[PDB]
């Protein structure tokens, strides 16, 4: 497909792209509680989230694409430390402006966030 | 309740 609901691409094809500095399987978590097997792909300036299309092996929606420069907070839950929340927007001395929030349950929470954090800086 | 892992302006 070119679009199913969003843009459809081939997960492998993307993983091997030169831009890709990192890659992390996970599941996006919705407020509704549903979870969606995905792959966070990290570049030197962006972080994509490819949502696996179950019925079409090896294909994913391009579910989102955020600029590392727009990441302001990254938290893990205490009760469940592999549940990583990403908070996007603007940050200054007075406080924080939250424009978007993505939540992923990430297998190697520690390694992943450390990789992303290293990119962010 | 959560743990800050990164917070732009503060944890660098």
């Amino acid at each position: 497909s070119f679009m199913d609901r969003k843009e459809v691409v081939n997960i492998q094809t993307w993983i091997n792209k030169p831009d890709i500095k990192h890659h992390f399987p996970c599941k996006e978590v919705k407020e509704s509680g549903h979870m969606f097997p995905s792959h966070l792909l990290v570049t030197a300036t962006h972080m994509y989230c490819l949502r696996e299309i179950l019925s079409r092996k090896g294909l994913a929606y391009i579910q989102s694409r955020q600029a590392l420069n727009s990441v302001v907070k990254i938290t893990s839950k205490k009760k469940h430390p592999e549940l990583i929340t990403f908070k996007y927007g603007n940050s200054s001395a007075s406080g924080i402006e939250i424009l978007a929030i993505e939540r992923y349950l990430i297998p190697n929470a520690g390694d992943a966030t450390r990789a992303i954090k290293q990119q962010i800086m | 309740d959560d743990n800050t892992l990164y917070h732009r302006g503060f944890t660098e």
